[PDB]
């Protein structure tokens, strides 16, 4: 009952029981975020 | 002109010739006057936007629209005073070609 994500075949991916029970084996979702720096070229308005 | 001051605009086109060459007295008609057929006027910043993956860099015109470099362009004097590093690196080699 602590491990339905490993034992139970009827486990839907992403199901918790958090108001009742801590499930010790679940479907996380790893991330690979990229962090863009901004090194653009900056311009000035002409006198015209 | 008698006091070392020339009037009129300035043309920068590649003219590889062999015969007579008179810059001060252009014997031909002056090409691409401002507002002519598909002649484009650069906006106030003189701003090249870069484009990825082999696409040509676009130039922002007076109507704030990035239009492509190859063609006839009018630059105001004051735009070219501040875009001169962008001029020399992006659209001046396109003149030499």
């Amino acid at each position: 009952l602590r491990w339905p994500g490993l034992v139970d075949p009827n486990y839907r991916v992403g199901t918790n029981d958090l108001p009742n029970r801590i499930t010790l084996y679940n479907s996380l979702y790893r991330y690979n975020f990229t962090y863009p720096t901004l090194d653009g070229i900056m311009y000035v308005r002409s006198a015209t | 002109n008698l006091f070392n001051v020339a009037r009129g605009n300035l043309y920068l086109v590649q003219t590889a010739t062999n015969g007579n060459w008179s810059p001060m007295a252009p014997v031909a008609a002056p090409p691409f006057v401002r507002g002519g057929p598909n002649v484009r006027v650069v906006g106030r910043f003189g701003t090249i936007v870069p484009r990825p993956n082999g696409l040509e860099p676009q130039l922002i015109d007076d109507g704030n629209v990035p239009r492509d470099i190859a063609g006839d362009w009018v630059y105001p004097s004051d735009v070219l005073q501040v875009s001169v590093a962008v001029f020399r690196d992006y659209v001046w080699p396109m003149v030499k070609a």
